[PDB]
């Protein structure tokens, strides 16, 4: 209907909640492996943040994964500060992060994350 | 809150 | 930190791909039955909205089940719209529906929306 | 869109 009243506040609303989901670990359903860390998470959330888990978590087999483990090559700092944004909307983009966060945003396909990494990178030069 | 969109 | 950017369409960007991963039946893992009708979703989010699903699906039995029944006195179409506004902030009110819908919102425990409800109800006489 | 929250 083109009748509908909306809630501003209701999409953030529902990612602190999905947040605070995911602290309390209550129906995380999936545990991502970089390197030596772990992290667990929501499949849905990661879905709706990153091209890398659409793909993955659309694939008929990969679907049924518990556990995801990504390339060695990513930083699990890099990583640990991307799920945290998808989770939050805030990224914490620091000079002795930066490179890790745009490797690892590059790999996750979160084009938003990659262009302020490279605007970052660029007015430094 | 409530707004029309 | 307190050192982090936000990119400020994230929550809506989120809310909008986890409704289209429910309209493609992606990762949906729990039927809602109303009556004779059934409405499948993402536990996770009807929890981040209302509380009587946080209720279920925090409690270590219900947490496990496929399929909720609601209460018999809760209308399908009451339950539609409000399951619409949960993935969307969109509330679809009329004249025709307040009554079920605001019903629908006290027994899944969202207060919100029973408040504007109750606004429109009351302008109204 | 980025912005300081
Ligand atoms: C309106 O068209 C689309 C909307 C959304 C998606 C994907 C995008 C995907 C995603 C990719 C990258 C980023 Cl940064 C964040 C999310 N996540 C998602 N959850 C549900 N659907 N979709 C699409 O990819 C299939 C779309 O057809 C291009
Ligand atoms: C900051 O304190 C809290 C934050 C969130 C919740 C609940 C609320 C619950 C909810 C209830 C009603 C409505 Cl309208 C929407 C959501 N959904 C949720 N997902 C994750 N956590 N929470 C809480 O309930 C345990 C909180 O302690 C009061």
């Amino acid at each position: 209907a083109d009748s509908c009243i909306q809630f501003t506040r209701h999409a953030s609303d529902v990612l602190l909640n999905l947040n605070r989901l995911r602290s309390r670990d209550i129906l995380t359903d999936v545990v991502i492996v970089v390197s030596r860390e772990q992290f667990r998470a929501h499949k849905t959330v990661l879905m709706a943040c990153s091209g890398l888990f659409y793909s993955i978590f659309t694939d008929q087999l990969k679907c049924n994964l518990s556990v995801i483990n990504l390339d060695p090559e990513i930083n699990p700092e890099g990583f640990c500060i991307l799920l945290d944004f998808m989770y939050t909307s805030r990224l914490n983009l620091r000079e002795g992060n930066i490179m890790a966060v745009m490797a690892t945003a590059m790999y996750l396909q979160m084009e938003h994350v990659v262009d302020t990494c490279r605007k970052f990178i660029k007015a430094s030069e | 809150a409530w707004v029309i969109p």
